[PDB]
């Protein structure tokens, strides 16, 4: 299953990303977003597990992001406040396991969005 | 040329919830019909922010 | 918790923290999404031609060896963090 | 000023977690976060909200059909069977999320008294318990005593003599 | 000193129903029933959905000039009728057992 | 005497309030009642039988029709759909009050056991537990003890030295 | 809202009034009885919730009034016994309501109904 | 419990126990069912001891709940 | 070697009853079983599963029938009433036992307990609870207390001088 | 109404008698089955109760008989293993009751069945 | 536990406490025993039971008499020589 999303999301110096569930129906799942800095190793931002709304967010982002999700058009999307000029990265959308909330794995991994 | 699961009447339905209550009839696959207004679960506790 | 990584391929990813058999390896080609390649340092994975696994617990493990890119060692015992990127 | 809330009313600093201690201490104040009880919390409300809603199907019919002046029976009784169906259904969704939301309420509500429980079980008697909802130790030890209340390793004979 | 026990709790302002208490506030909520429209016609899967503006079936049928037809039509998932049509049948008549035809071809290929 | 309660069947002297106490004193005896839990306990229920009760709603209808001999197909039908709806409602009607006559009792002596609970653990040390279903004083005061001990404002220091 | 009464019930010195509920659900609120002397104050006799049918007794009227309820048509009726010469009096129907069963203030009234 | 009554108009009623903020006025016109005017404290005030109600004919009842239910005198204006 | 079981997991050779004790004591080492709750538990299963089963009644109707070319508006109307049932029937019987399951293990795992805390009250002191699930007694005496335990008839005072 | 069973089920020296309850639904009730000795007293076998599906076999009897329910077609039988030349006898059908299961007295009998 | 059989008036003796727990069966040859008293129905109450605790009487059908006892589990006695 490919998990598809939004598109290019060039702006100004608020942004809201997108992803959506394609080939599989909206089950027990942990989404899970991973930010990629241009040179830098991969870093973690959070993860929720929508179909109970319990969220959770890394240690030094919690005062920024805020990961929420929509059961209806099964989907999770950020509301990523006060941009920088340090956060140009691509923002992926990972899969997990939800019967291990605590120790998850990423399995699938989405194409790519770009912010700037 | 939007594409939908089903489609009603007064406009096409995007949802996949169990239930439904903007009209009965319908074609395709969606979910029967409710006359109630608002119902909804909790998976959560008590909030008493104390 | 900090990472460090190793500059018949043979791969090692230091923990500065006690970790057990709390590990996975990603592998990815330059422009596409990291596809996971093995979890547990153990139980080997789907998609795998056995051409490559690892060994060892509770201290850095040994990645034994198309397969050309940047490797990534991701640890899971205290939330998740991500190490260095590979070299090759 | 850390009042056990479990029966006053929930915390707001905790963040990851429902149910999790407070390991306050000298030089080492910060909440925590239960490392078992809340991943089986998880997976009832997963398999119950799952069971819920995956149990229907549909297929490919709806209400609604022409008749002209000499039908008049049919058109009554359609309207009859619609009808009968479209009372069935609300009576029995609005039955069921009616009974559920008290049964997971109930059942959040009782798992905390269970692990307050444990703990004050596996603390025989060298807590003073103020009854406001948390103890108060008599010997001092350091965050690893936490750390051992919290995995359950902590025993009496080691630390009986302090106690007394 | 002391290892309190608590529970998460935020400002959240949600309103559910139980069976002993009524309008009672809690942390997260899942939603069973939606009410939303996209407000107009889509795609049912298929090809397309046919177009029968200012006519109807028991005018398409006969071909009545002033509908002229559909311009062309080869296949189809629905029907689409305007609820109040005028061009019927121009020749005054009688349909013998029209009610049926639309059972007929509501569903063909 | 003054026999336990709620491990027996209650008693029969009591008349307002369903869950009640005994205020047995020097020349102070007589019953008495709870002004805090029955009100509770009158909220639910009152709720849960409106709850049960309202939520249903009929329309006008004319069941009774006929038809000639020629069109038996049709009856054979009208019969089958008024049989099918006629066997559901009983089948529904049924397990929901067989459900709420147990649910209902369990919750009612969940209550008393609660409240027996909480008045044992204000009680710290002073009470000398029979067993049965209360307890008997040590120290020796009026009904202001009473009074306290049904209020909640009991304090165990200031009578601390006179149970030893 | 407006409660309706049986009527004039002057019988020889067991009387027998009764209560009807119009214009509203007989689920939610209480019901109390008060006795309107012809020369003195009010007095309180009892009162009623009807779905779950608990009856609560004035401190002199146990002995003789026993009044209690009947969903099945919104009534509430006194059994009263043992009738003398001192109780001639109005008897009316009023009232309260079920959240305050035990602090409760009379806000409808009925017309009247004589005894003696 | 009791309760005595008061002998631009002004009424008051006197308790003899503590009553806090749980009465109620009740005015009534010769003949017919009374009324409920305001509970809780024309307009009252005061509250814990006797109250004062200051303001339409006919004879006023105050009411207390809160040990059971009783009234007090009528007003004889 | 006789490790309580209530909160570890069952024994394999226990076959009398479901609920039962251990009465290890100088050679009188052999299982037992209580024989008051399981009958109640008995019971409670029995009406449970009986009132299931027994409140839907049967009699004898048919459903095929068969249409010609025209009038298929009746054939519509047919599958849309079978299909309705259909759909209806099996949605009540999977909650049914979903419920049933959970409420049956509920009850079954509480019973054990209460006996747990019976057997608990009656032995106020003499006995050092060892917290895995059961006790060891602090006097000795022979298999008339293992009797007088499940007889109810122990005391106290009589052995209490023994005790201290 | 008298519990009909198989019939002869000679065999030379496993076993596997049946018993149908005919007459009366199953329901409250619990099987029982009495061995009867060719010149000696009656012996206990077992004792069901088959709609909770409870067993519990005599003293000596623990190690070969095994006796089993079917609530589909209300019957019962004995997998009865390493059979003897000592224990020809006429095995009844007897039907008890299920809230004594511990004080059992016999009230219904079947005809008898014969096993060498 | 073991019940021994008295060799009109029957009874059958216990070697332990039974308190009132007892049943007589009626069976002739060749059939099926039947439940006669515990009393049961299908009776001409001409016979009757009596006593309780450690001795009982079978006060007075032609055949074998069986004593049942179910105080702790089942067992049946010897018979009766009639």
């Amino acid at each position: 299953v490919q998990l598809v999303q939004s598109g290019a999301e060039v702006k100004k110096p608020s942004v809201k990303v997108s992803c959506k569930a394609s080939g599989f129906t909206f089950g027990r799942d942990s989404i899970s977003w991973v930010r990629q800095a241009p040179g830098q190793g991969l870093e973690w931002m959070g993860v929720i597990i929508p179909l109970v709304g319990i969220t959770n967010y890394a240690e030094k982002f919690q005062g920024r992001v805020t990961i929420t999700a929509d059961t209806s058009t099964n989907t999770a999307y950020m509301d990523l406040s006060s941009l920088r000029s340090e956060d140009t990265a691509v923002y992926y959308c990972a899969r997990g396991d939800s019967t291990s909330f605590y120790h998850n794995w990423f399995d699938v991994w989405g194409p790519g969005v770009l912010v700037t | 040329e939007c594409d939908a699961k089903c489609q009603t009447p007064q406009g096409a339905i995007n949802s996949s919830l169990p239930f439904q209550n903007v009209h009965p009839v319908t074609i395709g696959e969606c979910p029967k019909y409710v006359r109630s207004a608002k119902l909804r679960m909790v998976t959560g506790l008590r909030n008493i922010p104390s | 918790i900090v990472m460090t990584q190793s500059p018949r391929a043979t791969l090692s990813c230091r923990a500065s923290q006690s970790v057990s058999s709390y590990l996975a390896w990603y592998q990815q080609k330059p422009g596409q999404a990291p596809r996971l390649l093995v979890y547990g340092a153990s139980t080997r994975a789907t998609g795998i031609p056995d051409r490559f696994s690892g060994s060892g617990s509770g201290t850095e493990f040994t990645l034994t060896i198309e397969d050309v890119g940047v490797f990534f060692c991701q640890q899971y015992n205290i939330w998740v963090t991500f190490g260095g990127g590979t070299k090759v | 000023g850390a009042i056990a809330g479990f029966i006053e009313g929930g915390w707001t600093g905790m963040v990851d977690g429902w149910y999790g201690y407070h390991h306050q201490n000298e030089q080492g104040s910060g909440y925590a976060a239960d490392q078992k009880s809340t991943q089986n919390a998880i997976n009832q409300i997963t398999n119950k909200v799952n069971s819920v809603i995956e149990k229907m199907n549909t297929q490919f019919t709806a209400v609604g059909k022409e008749f002209n002046k000499l039908e008049r029976r049919m058109e009554n009784l359609n309207k009859k069977v619609d009808d009968g169906f479209l009372d069935i259904w609300t009576y029995n969704a609005e039955l069921l999320v009616l009974l559920e939301n008290e049964r997971t309420l109930d059942f959040h509500d009782s798992n905390v008294k269970n692990l307050y429980e444990k703990v004050k079980s596996q603390l025989k008697n060298n807590a003073k318990e103020i009854g406001n909802g948390c103890f108060e130790f008599y010997h001092k030890c350091n965050n690893e005593c936490m750390e051992s209340v919290k995995n359950g390793t902590y025993d009496y004979p080691k630390y009986s003599e302090e106690s007394k | 000193d002391t290892i309190c026990i608590g529970y998460h709790a935020n400002n959240s302002t949600d309103t559910v129903d139980t069976v002993l208490e009524k309008n009672v506030t809690v942390t997260h909520s899942v939603n069973l029933l939606e009410d939303s429209h996209n407000g107009k016609l889509c795609l049912l899967k298929g090809i397309a959905p046919l177009q029968l503006g200012n006519c109807s079936v028991a005018g398409w049928i006969l071909g009545n000039p002033e509908c002229e037809l559909l311009i062309s039509k080869e296949s189809w998932s629905y029907i689409v009728e305007t609820p109040n049509p005028e061009n019927g049948t121009c020749y005054p008549g009688y349909f013998a057992d029209y009610e049926e035809l639309r059972e007929q071809l509501s569903s063909v290929s």
